[PDB]
């Protein structure tokens, strides 16, 4: 369980490409007691593209739980708080993520795999990523979810072949 | 092709454990955007403009497009700021021929011109649009001592870059409203001045007005402008 806990944290740092100071970990003992605590909170840079779907899907891979992440606006930046199972209760103004979202300090945005499926056109050569932007206003941020296919389908298929040797 | 059409990413994880080296390779590869477009309903007021989103007017749809998804734009190129536009406003009399096109819009009226020297965002917005799209034609008119502007795009396919807009709204903020609209198949950006705030700079009206009178209006310009002036008058009323 400690190994699992670590596994998830180490992955989150890799996929989101976060430095040691940019990820906040809460300890598994204190998480085990209460179901409503995040396992890790990731500090996200603006104008940076983040592989949210692959991270969710890795979490669904390692866990037997439908993962639940949530974008929080801290005022001067957005963080992605990561839960293994959806919390029982959340910050009131909580809604699910679309292709574009206006995130206030008050509000909080939930991201699950099922919201991504709705956004992506096909399932087979499409990966969705997210981007945070500083708003026109000072306190507000935008979360953009956008779906992506490969540069070259040959290279992609080559890669898929190389993956099964 | 065959593997690509078949595999869901929920099946790649056990596979990426054996080959963690190829995970990053896979992740980076997915950079051809498919989403980030939506339709826009005219007249499109620029308070409705979604942050960090270019506009694309074309026969294949009037649509707003996200900046990451935008492929018409050019990553290397640097477009000026509202501040650069202000500096240009300040140096008008040094760039009269460059900005010939802007001055034609006054139709040799010195009153509309004098109003422009009290209202920088008019020049600024033109300057900013022109840098993005050189093939535009401005028309100036006044109401209650306030200068307004209509900017016609000569071409039917028009791409307004994201940062061009961001800067526009900066020069336009509070005092102005901007609306995009199509009329007779042409794109027209309408800038309306609600209130003339105090300008903290003073442009030399005389050297500007006198130097503008001296310029000759070419017949290509004259005849092309002649066509377009009508178009606006039809959109107004
Ligand atoms: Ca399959
Ligand atoms: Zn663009």
């Amino acid at each position: 369980n400690k190994v699992l806990h670590q596994d998830l944290v180490q992955a989150t740092r890799r996929i989101l490409k976060l430095g040691p100071s940019e990820l906040r970990v809460t300890d598994a003992g204190l998480i085990c007691k209460n179901p409503n605590y995040s396992v890790c909170d990731a500090m996200l840079k603006t104008d940076t593209v983040y592989c949210v779907e692959y991270l969710l899907s890795y979490w669904e891979s390692r866990a037997d739980h439908v993962p639940c992440f949530i974008f929080k606006n801290t005022g001067c930046a957005v963080s992605l708080c990561c839960f293994v199972r959806a919390p029982v209760a959340l910050v009131s103004p909580a809604r699910h993520v679309g292709e574009f979202n206006v995130l206030k300090v008050n509000e909080s945005l939930i991201v699950t795999l099922k919201d991504i499926e709705e956004i992506k056109p096909s399932a087979y050569g499409v990966l969705t990523k997210c981007v945070v932007r500083k708003s026109n206003s000072a306190s507000v941020f935008n979360i953009e979810l956008i779906a992506f296919g490969p540069e070259n389908e040959g290279e992609y298929e080559n890669l898929l072949r190389e993956l099964y040797a | 092709g065959p593997l690509g059409s078949m595999l869901k990413l929920s099946e790649l994880h056990d596979v990426f454990q054996r080959h963690p080296e190829l995970e990053l390779k896979y992740l980076n590869m997915m950079k051809m955007a498919i989403t980030g477009k939506e339709s826009i309903c005219l007249p499109f007021n620029f308070h409705s403009h979604r942050q960090h989103t270019c506009l694309d007017i074309s026969p294949y749809g009037n649509e707003q497009v996200s900046r990451i998804a935008c492929t018409s734009c050019e990553d290397n190129r640097i477009l000026p700021t509202a501040s650069d536009a202000m500096v240009a406003f300040i140096n008008q009399t040094s760039n009269i021929m460059k900005n010939r096109n802007f001055y034609y819009g006054f139709c040799k009226s010195s009153e509309l011109l004098k109003l422009s020297t009290n209202q920088p965002p008019i020049f600024q917005i033109y300057y900013l649009l022109h840098a993005a799209n050189h093939d535009i034609v401005p028309f100036m008119h006044a109401e209650d001592g306030r200068l307004h502007m209509h900017v016609i795009f000569e071409n039917p396919d028009v791409h307004i870059p994201c940062d061009c807009i961001t800067q526009m709204l900066t020069a336009a903020r509070e005092d102005y409203s901007v609306t995009l609209n199509i009329v007779r198949d042409h794109v027209v950006i309408s800038v309306l001045c609600h209130a003339v705030s105090a300008s903290s700079v003073k442009i030399d009206v005389t050297i500007l007005q006198r130097k503008i009178d001296e310029m000759d209006i070419p017949n290509d310009v004259s005849e092309s402008f002649e066509r377009y002036k009508e178009l606006i008058q039809e959109l107004c009323q």
